[PDB]
This record gives structure tokens, C-alpha cells and sequence, in this order.
């Protein structure tokens, strides 16, 4: 199973991103104290690349990406690491290794006293 | 346009404007958040 390296980057405008994402209730997730939230994104029948964007309001949150092949095989696309996404919008992409499901990991586990608000968005190509 | 190129282009210069442009042209397609299964776990 050859697996392409992901791309990751950031872009400066956080305020505009959040204002745009807030327009959809389901695109804003509350990650509780010590909670890990997993957003599952399936590979698309016509699809090659997946895109993700996310931001938090105040505090950093853990972010990583795993791929679930269709007990099951789990590959690490993006290691989970705390991100500055409260300061800037964090984005990234990956080429489809095969048929399966992407797990977007928002990891608050290290946070004892603080919930996090996660604004996020997902695209894909053809 | 190849997906490789859509990707490398967006990465190179990324903005809401470019997203919308790509979306309008069908190059990228937004995955509705209501279709996405969300899990929660406490460590």
C-alpha cells in the first residue's frame, strides 16, 4: 500500500474563516475537557484528494489524521500534535491511497479544565 | 485539470476566494458536515 505524503499549511485569516463556518451548525464542534473527537471522512467514488481546514477560538488543540482501510488496518497520515490553530487557520490535503475512511482527530485529552470550539471544513476533488 | 494540480495550486496560494472559485468550477466539492459521522471518547 503506497501512501502519499500529506501537505499541511496555514493561512492568516482566522476571523473570516470562523464567520463563514459558523453559518453551518454542524461544522462547529465542541470538544469537551479530556475528550478526543473523531470526524470520519470517507473516500469518494470519484475522488483523489481530500482537503481539510480547521480553527479554534482561544486555545490550541491536538490535530492528526489517520486512514482506516475498508480489527481494521489503521495508517497514520498526520501524527497528532498540538496546533496553533487558535492563532491561524490550519489546512492540509492528502492523496487517496485507496478505498477507506479518513479520521480527523481533534484531541483535547491533555486539557483538564477547558473545552474547545472547532470550526472545520472538508472538500474533495474528482 | 488534474487533481494533482488542483492540490498543488491551492496549497501554493490558499484563500476563501480561491476555494470558492475552484468550487464554482467543480474542481473541489464540499463534503456536507451533516453527512459526517462524529465520535467522542474520554481518555
Amino acid at each position: 500500500p503506497v501512501i502519499a505524503a500529506p501537505s499541511m499549511w496555514t493561512r492568516p485569516q482566522i476571523k473570516d474563516f470562523k464567520e463563514k463556518i459558523q453559518q453551518d451548525a454542524d461544522s462547529v464542534i465542541t470538544v469537551g475537557r479530556g475528550e478526543v473527537v473523531t470526524v470520519r471522512v470517507p473516500t469518494h467514488e470519484e475522488g483523489s484528494y481530500l482537503f481539510w481546514e480547521f480553527a479554534t477560538d482561544n486555545y490550541d488543540i491536538g490535530f492528526g489524521v489517520y486512514f482506516e482501510w475498508t480489527k481494521p488496518l489503521l495508517d497514520e497520515i498526520v501524527p497528532v500534535y498540538r496546533r496553533d490553530c487558535h492563532e491561524e487557520v490550519y489546512a492540509g490535503s492528502h492523496q487517496y491511497p485507496g478505498r477507506g475512511v479518513y479520521l480527523l482527530k481533534f484531541d483535547n485529552s491533555y486539557s483538564l479544565w477547558r473545552s474547545k470550539s472547532v470550526y472545520y471544513r472538508v472538500y474533495y476533488t474528482r | 485539470p488534474a487533481p494533482d494540480a488542483i492540490n498543488d495550486a491551492l496549497r501554493s496560494a490558499d484563500s476563501q476566494e480561491a476555494r470558492d472559485a475552484c468550487q464554482k468550477k467543480g474542481w473541489i466539492v464540499i463534503h456536507p458536515s451533516n453527512e459526517l459521522v462524529v465520535e467522542k471518547h474520554i481518555s
